[PDB]
């Protein structure tokens, strides 16, 4: 849970005018954008990286690449692979960071008003934040269906066959026989329609704010390389300031950038720590932290 | 509504 700063130089005074802008804007809400980097922190292990137990399971197991194990064709020709990583990414098996916890402290404050997340290890809804507030762009193991003809599956179903040694005889549909899969996002999948029909919702939210108190967007955690997911921040009005809190400059931030735009090099965790703390609800979040 | 899920 402890954090340092990711540079010699300091953040606090960029983060500062985020809580100035909360502060003149009191009844205004903040919509967040979020990746892995968020969960980082949480010992999460990165399927990519090699040194990781997964990576190397995987590459014994003969997956092709990384991004093959969300990869329907080859889920359906062998489905080990994507078993193997359920079972270590499986939720329930981490704790929320201390960002993730911020988010349920916004929601606390009402000042949430919506959080778009890319990761699947639902922490969000984990730490506390309402499902009418989390966006999960690429699903989430909290529901199974059959790829085939779309049958809705318990996800206790799937979750026994990952404490079977070895995992074997995956399950499958009783209708048509086919592959039952977790609701997850898989590369070449088309979003949940909810992540489309929201982000309608909240554009025109946006917008109709810029005419009146004044929003606020944060990115945070994202190499923003992921389509359609990536193109939100470009999405956001030009009138509505943007906020970026990852190690990198990336995306939209980095290709067009605009006058307002506030980029913060920082860790998630750090970020969060002084932000609570420039906004003066230390006490909050460490009851919530402590909670 | 975006295509499919994408690195493109
Ligand atoms: N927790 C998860 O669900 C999870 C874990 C690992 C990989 N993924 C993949 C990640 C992914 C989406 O790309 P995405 O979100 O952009 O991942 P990403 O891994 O491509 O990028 C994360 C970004 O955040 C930055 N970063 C890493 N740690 C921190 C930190 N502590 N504070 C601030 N910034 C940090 C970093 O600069 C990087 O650009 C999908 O294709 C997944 O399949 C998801
Ligand atoms: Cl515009
Ligand atoms: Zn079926």
């Amino acid at each position: 849970m402890a954090s340092m700063s990711v540079s010699t130089a300091s953040t606090e005074m960029s983060v500062r005018k985020i809580a100035a802008h909360m502060k003149s804007n009191p009844n205004a809400k903040v919509i967040f954008m979020v990746g892995a980097g968020i969960s980082t922190s949480c010992g999460i292990p990165d399927f990519r990286s090699p040194g990781t137990g997964l990576y190397h399971n995987l590459a014994r197991l003969k997956l092709p690449y990384p991004e093959a194990v969300f990869d329907v064709d080859f889920f359906q020709s062998d489905p080990l692979p994507f078993y193997t990583l359920a079972k270590e990414l499986y939720p329930g098996n981490f704790r929320p960071s201390k960002f993730h916890y911020l988010l349920k402290l916004f929601q606390d404050k009402d000042v949430l008003k919506r959080v778009y997340t890319q990761n699947i290890d639902t922490l969000e809804r984990q730490a506390g934040v309402k499902d009418d507030l989390i966006i999960e762009a690429h699903g989430s193991f909290a529901h199974c269906h059959c790829i085939g003809c779309g049958k809705v599956y318990p996800p206790q179903v799937f979750k026994s066959k990952l404490a079977e040694h070895p995992i074997k005889d995956f399950v499958k549909c009783d209708v048509c026989g086919e592959l039952v899969k977790p609701a997850i996002v898989f590369f070449g999948e088309d979003l949940p329609d909810s992540f489309s029909e929201t982000w309608l919702n909240d554009s025109e939210w946006l917008r109709e704010k810029i005419t009146t108190q004044q929003p606020l967007v944060i990115v945070v955690g994202t190499s923003l390389a992921v389509y359609p997911f990536a193109s939100l921040p470009e999405e956001i009005p030009r009138k509505v300031k943007r906020v970026l809190c990852n190690l990198e400059t990336v995306g939209d931030f980095k290709a067009n950038k605009r006058p307002t735009d506030l980029i913060v090099h920082q860790y998630s965790d750090e970020f969060a720590e002084q932000l609570v703390e420039e906004l003066g609800w230390q006490e909050d979040f460490e009851k919530i932290l402590t909670a | 509504k975006g295509g499919a899920k994408r690195h493109r």
